[PDB]
């Protein structure tokens, strides 16, 4: 029973729940994760800057933000490309310019996107949440390779990524301990709103509609009998025995 | 008991009537649910939303 | 009569409509298992509308289709409603659909003169498989290319001809560019001819009537449809569309595998290759046989006998209700077809092979046995009196 | 499928002049009673199968996966 | 009240996405003319008289 | 014979002024 | 994919074909070896096609 | 061209006028939104 | 007569202007749709004003719509109608 | 199109208005001239649009 | 949609008797003066207007361009 | 490929698509390459 990973638990997510919501605060701080100790290797590319404005910060905060960084731009009318501080309007930046770059700068393994890596893992929460958190020390018996990490939660049990959610690793602007637990719940929150961002408008018309629904239901109930009763108590009479 | 008789002596004599009462029962009913489930939204989840965030103006 | 206009009902303009939606005479004890034609009707109606909403933002191509689907989820207003109705509405179509077999099953509606009808469902089957496969592809995710892959290639399983059939229908040498483009032309075609074909279905459904949970003579006590079995239709339709919205609405991604959530790659593959959820009792008969050909020439005898139960000369009662040992068998029939439907999801190893090669052998010995109760039963008149 | 003749007599009564729901649960319990007695044989042939097998194949991986540990 | 949510919200699907209405204001540069002569210019969808 | 003719005529347009101004909410108009 | 089976070479999960390392078919339904396409070397490492 | 000339033709009608052109328009100008938005009506009316 | 088109003439009825990739800055300098939809377009800009160069096309299709409607007229054929006739051809000759 | 009509103007033949060089609908049925934006000088020579 | 008795009396005669072709070639001549002398005043009345309107507008044209001239 | 049978033979187009140089893919160390042109290229352009 190997090359399947070990099998992760469940925790009580926040925004699990048929009237719950997402963490607004755990968002913010794990996108400063993620932006902090996490965009060296990996990317979005389908999360753009003004998905964030009315989500975890105000538009001034992010046109600032996107202010910070320099992004390539089309032909200058000389003939040239040049580059220009970014606008709410572009998307979070690549670390590799390809991917043959990305392998090579990581011993051939390639760091995958991750806008959707929740849904596309079999139960992603918990699964990105435990694989983060839970590297350990191998088992009795079993080496690993030089250049790889061991971790129970990886298909295989070798892994080629090293562990980086040391203690104190950023800095919140809030005051809270960031231990390594702390760091990967806010860093899954944010994850699993750039998977997700509609479950909240999802989730109200759901409920409103279902409420409405059943309601509809118990009128067509009365209508179906109100027309049926005739026939259903009617008596005939037929001049026959056996 | 007679509340039921008297409401449709009134409002069931003609169709467009009963059409036009139809449809802003409708719109009534539709905005008074659309509040109820909201007020049970904001309810469940307090100090969740987007602007409960202490710090939300003091990245400069 | 005819000399002034009575009604406008019974005139040329709506003389059709009144007689076989308004006035058409049905049995008066049908029950809730005659609602399930009606209600696949609405879910294909559902099924076009949503689709021809979805391809305005659409674009076949290999660079640029799952980035079409992710803009659509995920920066058109209300559009997730959209995908989400599609992707789901699929599903909820398939299962409406083999309740309806499993009841027609049931009450030997098969039976004369009602196999015309038999085979027009057959050939209706046929087409819904066809379109839900080709269009499982278009967003071009790892499930999308790898079944594409696997089972255009299971093709080839013919002889000498075999080859130039599938690099034909491939478009080259590969699953590529051209695939995307064909399926989608293909996918947007197939659904108009299934309305066509859902036509022919009711009018020779029509030309006799319907059966009746009793499976005997009907035409003395018979009342209209409306107003008598739209109400009992209504009364479905809204308990469908509360299960549709439950689906839609608090669990959409249930009722799919992850993988397709990953950009499609020809270089690495997925550990564990599967159909979506609706084709696995198929795909465990073809797996069942270790041949090749055999693969192939296992899935034509499953429709050939399919499409030859109506023609058995038989027994003279048709509601299995009468009939203790049809009832039973029916009842292992449908066990069996679940059972298939989960081994067809397993790794091809023990126990699993045994485990999928029974029940095939079952699933067509159910076909085997029924015409000998026909011929046994023939003589139940002249023994029990 | 037309003109039988038939020769019978019936009455009926308006919609009107009658109880509709209370008809639903008058007797419930003894219903249940009667639908288990009729349909319990078909319970036992659909459900059968299913769990036979299930606990035959969790029995064999069970003690496959005790059998190859070292 | 469901006539008039399914309706609205396929009619409402076919107007301007967020990605449109994300470029819809800026200010850009020319360059110098001749007096009573034009050279056109460029901007997000629109060009300059 | 006129007189509840128009009346219902004019009930009718009254209703479907009701379910345009329900289909569509301008508060602009 | 490889290492995978009861026959040491590679396994193809699309319909349980099991390989040796070799890479002949001994269980299942493929009825032909891995096809081998031409191919050489020129001195030590370079495996021309 | 022609499908900028005759679908701004219908910002002529009174004050529903610019807003259902841009509604048809599908954004600000004839642009992609509009190339595949006629692609499916295309493929769908000749059935009707 | 098809097949004439298709092979031995399958440009002729088609703008030149179809050939160049879409260049939304620059504006040909005759604008026209193709050859079956010339009298709607010449109806249509014969107005020196929008409303009413849009609102014209609606009495053709209300005309075209309203023709079956008058009841006086008994006999069909235009054979035994001269005046009807002539003014059919003088109506084509119009509309070309 | 600059260049065209009675008026050395902008005249467009997509439906035949001819404006003025001011920019003013002389004949045509144009409901509105064509719109000013915002725009001025930062010493001589360049305006932001 | 019906139909009125007649009293009518008709023969006919079998398809392989009679000689097919020769009829279209008879006597063309005397049928095309017969159509033309039948529908000159519908050609007259169809192709009128164009030539009326095409050499007006020559004209004008011509006449504006050469005295546009220098 | 367009003018072998049309203007040249074959080997004549291999050695002329030989002639010019036009860029590749990534390699392995994720750089934009040169080489040699062949019979599946298509006519250069002068201007980026
Ligand atoms: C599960 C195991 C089977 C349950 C059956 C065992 C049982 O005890 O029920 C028999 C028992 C009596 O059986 P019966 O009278 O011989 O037969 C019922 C007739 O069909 C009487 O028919 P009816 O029309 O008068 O009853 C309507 C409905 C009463 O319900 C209503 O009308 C509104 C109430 C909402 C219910 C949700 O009750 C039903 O019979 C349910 C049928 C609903 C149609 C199903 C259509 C399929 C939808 C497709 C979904 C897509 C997949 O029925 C009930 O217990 C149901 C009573 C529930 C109380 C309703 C009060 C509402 C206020
Ligand atoms: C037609 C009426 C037949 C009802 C079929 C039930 C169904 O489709 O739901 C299974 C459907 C299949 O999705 P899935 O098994 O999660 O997908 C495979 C997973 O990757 C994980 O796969 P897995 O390890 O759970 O095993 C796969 C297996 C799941 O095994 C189960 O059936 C679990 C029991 C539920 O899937 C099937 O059994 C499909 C066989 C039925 C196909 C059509 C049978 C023809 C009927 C004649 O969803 C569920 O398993 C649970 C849904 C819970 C609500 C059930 C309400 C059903 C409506
Ligand atoms: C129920 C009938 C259909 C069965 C649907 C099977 C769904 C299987 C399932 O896993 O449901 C889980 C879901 C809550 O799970 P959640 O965390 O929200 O996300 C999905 C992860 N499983 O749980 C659900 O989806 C249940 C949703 C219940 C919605 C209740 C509607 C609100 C109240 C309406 C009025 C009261 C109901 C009257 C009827
Ligand atoms: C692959 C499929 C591609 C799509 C096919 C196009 C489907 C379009 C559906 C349109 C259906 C055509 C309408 C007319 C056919 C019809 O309704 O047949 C009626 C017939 C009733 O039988 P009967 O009453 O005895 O006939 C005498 C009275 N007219 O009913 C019958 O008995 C069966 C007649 C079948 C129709 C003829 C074929
Ligand atoms: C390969 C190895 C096979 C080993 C198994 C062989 C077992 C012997 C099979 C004999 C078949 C007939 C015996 C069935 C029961 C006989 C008793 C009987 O005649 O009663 C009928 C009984 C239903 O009982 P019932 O009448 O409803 O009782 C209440 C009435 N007041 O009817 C029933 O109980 C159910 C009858 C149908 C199910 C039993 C036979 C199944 C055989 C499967 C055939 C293949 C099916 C594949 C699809
Ligand atoms: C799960 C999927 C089920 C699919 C079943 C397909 C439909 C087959 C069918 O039509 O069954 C009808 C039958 C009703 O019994 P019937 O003889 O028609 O009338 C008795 C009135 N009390 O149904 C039955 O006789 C028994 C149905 C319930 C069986 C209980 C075991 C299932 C749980
Ligand atoms: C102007 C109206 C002119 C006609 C006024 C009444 C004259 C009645 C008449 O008989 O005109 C005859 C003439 C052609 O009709 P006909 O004499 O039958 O010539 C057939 C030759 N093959 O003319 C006609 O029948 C058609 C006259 C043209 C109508 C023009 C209306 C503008
Ligand atoms: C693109 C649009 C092109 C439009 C083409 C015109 C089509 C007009 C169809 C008119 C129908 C027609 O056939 O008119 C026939 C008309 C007289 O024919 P009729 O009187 O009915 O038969 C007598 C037999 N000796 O025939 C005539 O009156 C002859 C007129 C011919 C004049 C042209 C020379
Ligand atoms: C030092 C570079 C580096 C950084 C920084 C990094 N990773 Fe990784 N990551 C990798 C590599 C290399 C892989 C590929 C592992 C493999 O293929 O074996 C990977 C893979 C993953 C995977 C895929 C696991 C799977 O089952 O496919 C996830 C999820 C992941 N990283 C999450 C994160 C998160 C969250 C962070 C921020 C805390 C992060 N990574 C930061 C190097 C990095
Ligand atoms: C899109 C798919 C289908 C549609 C829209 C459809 C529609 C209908 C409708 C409306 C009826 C009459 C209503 C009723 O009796 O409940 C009916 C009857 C019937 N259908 Fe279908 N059906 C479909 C698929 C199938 C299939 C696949 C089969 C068989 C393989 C089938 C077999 C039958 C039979 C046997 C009847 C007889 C009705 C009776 O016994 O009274 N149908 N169908
Ligand atoms: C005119 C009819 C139809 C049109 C225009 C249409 C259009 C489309 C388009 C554009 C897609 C790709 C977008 C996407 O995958 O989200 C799609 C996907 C799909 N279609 Fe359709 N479709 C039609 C009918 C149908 C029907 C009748 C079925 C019946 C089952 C069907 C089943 C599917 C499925 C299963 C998918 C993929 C589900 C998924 O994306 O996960 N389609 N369709």
């Amino acid at each position: 029973e190997a090359e399947h990973g070990l099998a992760c638990p469940s925790y009580p997510w926040p925004h699990q729940g048929i009237l719950s919501s997402y963490d607004h605060a755990s968002i913010r701080r794990g996108h400063q994760v993620y932006t902090q100790v996490c965009a060296s290797c990996h990317s979005m590319s389908l999360i753009s800057y003004r998905d964030l404005v009315g989500v975890a910060y105000t538009e001034e905060e992010v046109k600032a933000m996107a202010a910070e960084i320099e992004v390539v731009d089309g032909p200058n009318d000389e003939g040239e490309m040049f580059t220009r501080p970014g606008k709410l309007s572009d998307r979070f930046p690549q670390p590799y310019a390809n991917e043959a770059a990305a392998r090579f700068a990581n011993g051939g393994a390639y760091p995958p996107d991750l806008s959707l890596i929740t849904k596309a893992p079999h139960n992603g929460q918990n699964y990105v949440f435990a694989l983060l958190t839970g590297y350990r020390d191998p088992p009795a018996g079993v080496s690993i390779r030089e250049g790889l990490h061991y971790n129970p939660y990886f298909p295989g049990g070798a892994i080629a990524m090293p562990k980086m959610l040391n203690d104190g690793a950023v800095e919140y602007e809030d005051g809270t301990p960031a231990t390594e637990s702390q760091m990967g719940k806010d860093v899954v929150s944010f994850l699993s709103w750039a998977a997700e961002p509609e479950m909240e408008e999802r989730k109200l018309m759901g409920f409103k509609w279902i409420f409405v629904l059943t309601l509809a239901l118990l009128q067509a109930g009365y209508y179906r009998r109100l027309r049926w009763s005739v026939l259903k108590s009617r008596k005939l009479v037929l001049d026959v025995v056996n | 008991g007679g509340i039921f008789e008297a409401l449709y002596k009134v409002l069931m004599r003609r169709n467009s009537v009963y059409v036009t009462f139809v449809i802003a029962g409708a719109f009534v009913g539709e905005r008074a649910v659309d509040y109820g489930v909201h007020k049970l939204w904001e309810h469940n989840n307090v100090g969740k939303r987007y602007e409960d965030i202490s710090v939300l103006g003091q990245r400069q | 009569m005819r000399n002034q206009r009575f009604s406008l009902l019974k005139q040329p303009i709506s003389s059709t409509l009144n007689q076989h939606l308004i006035d058409y005479p049905t049995p008066s004890n049908l029950s809730y298992w005659w609602g399930f034609g009606s209600l696949a009707g609405i879910c294909l109606v559902i099924q076009i509308v949503t689709g021809v909403f979805l391809a305005m933002h659409y674009t076949p191509h290999v660079d640029l289709a799952f980035n079409s689907v992710e803009h659509v989820m995920r920066d058109v207003e209300g559009g997730w409603l959209l995908r989400y109705m599609h992707a789901n509405g699929a599903s909820m179509f398939l299962i409406v659909v083999h309740l309806h077999i499993f009841r027609g099953l049931y009450h030997a509606s098969y039976s004369s003169p009602r196999e015309f009808v038999r085979c027009l469902g057959v050939v209706i089957f046929l087409l819904m498989i066809v379109t839900a496969f080709t269009g499982y592809v278009p967003p071009w995710g790892q499930m999308s290319f790898w079944g594409a892959t696997v089972i255009t290639s299971l093709a080839s399983a013919i002889p000498v001809v075999g080859d130039t059939i599938v690099t034909w229908l491939w478009g080259g040498f590969s699953v590529d560019n051209a695939t995307l483009n064909r399926f989608f032309s293909l996918h947007h075609l197939l659904p108009f001819i299934l309305v066509g074909a859902s036509l022919l279905h009711l009018a020779a459904l029509h030309q006799y009537g319907s059966n009746n949970p009793l499976g005997v003579h009907s035409e003395m006590d018979q009342i209209s449809f409306y107003p008598y079995f739209y109400v009992k239709d209504l009364v479905g339709w809204v308990a469908f569309a509360i299960f549709f919205s439950i689906w839609i609405f608090y669990a959409p991604n249930v009722l799919g595998h992850p993988d397709n959530y990953i950009p499609a790659n020809p270089m690495p593959t997925p550990p564990h290759i599967v159909p979506e959820w609706y084709f696995l009792p198929i795909h465990a008969i073809l797996r069942s046989i270790p041949d090749k050909s055999g693969g192939v020439a296992a899935i034509a005898p499953v429709f050939i006998c399919l499409l030859a139960l109506p023609f058995f000369k038989s027994m003279y009662v048709r509601s299995s209700s009468f009939r203790p040992i049809h009832q039973g068998i029916f009842w292992l029939l449908l066990a069996d077809r679940l059972l298939l439907g989960w081994i067809g999801c397993q790794p091809v190893e023990a126990p699993f092979v045994t485990i999928g090669q029974i029940p095939p052998l079952v699933f067509f010995l159910f076909f085997a046995i029924t015409p000998i109760p026909g011929r046994v039963g023939r003589g139940i008149p002249n023994s029990y009196t | 499928k037309g003109f039988v003749p038939m020769k019978a007599v019936t009455y009926g009564l308006s919609p009107f002049q009658q109880k509709i729901m209370p008809g639903l649960w008058k007797d419930l319990p003894t219903k249940i009673h009667h639908k288990v007695s009729e349909n319990w044989i078909s319970a036992t042939l659909l459900l059968g199968p299913l769990v036979g097998v299930y606990s035959y194949v969790q029995n064999y991986q069970e003690k496959e996966k005790l059998s190859h540990r070292y | 009240s469901l006539v008039r949510l399914l309706i609205l919200k396929f009619v409402l699907s076919m107007s301007a996405s967020k990605d449109v209405l994300a470029l819809a204001s800026l200010e850009v540069d020319l360059s110098s003319i001749e007096p009573g002569t034009t050279v056109t210019v460029k901007w997000r969808g629109k060009p300059v008289f | 014979i006129q007189p509840t003719d128009v009346k219902a005529a004019a009930m009718w347009g009254v209703a479907a002024a009701t379910g345009g101004l329900y289909l569509i909410q301008p508060w602009g108009w | 994919l490889p290492n995978a089976g009861d026959f040491g070479g590679w396994f193809c999960p699309c319909h349980g074909s099991h390989y040796d390392i070799s890479g002949r078919i001994r269980k299942g339904p493929a009825p032909y070896n891995l096809e081998v396409p031409t191919y050489t070397f020129l001195e030590e490492n370079k495996l021309l096609i």
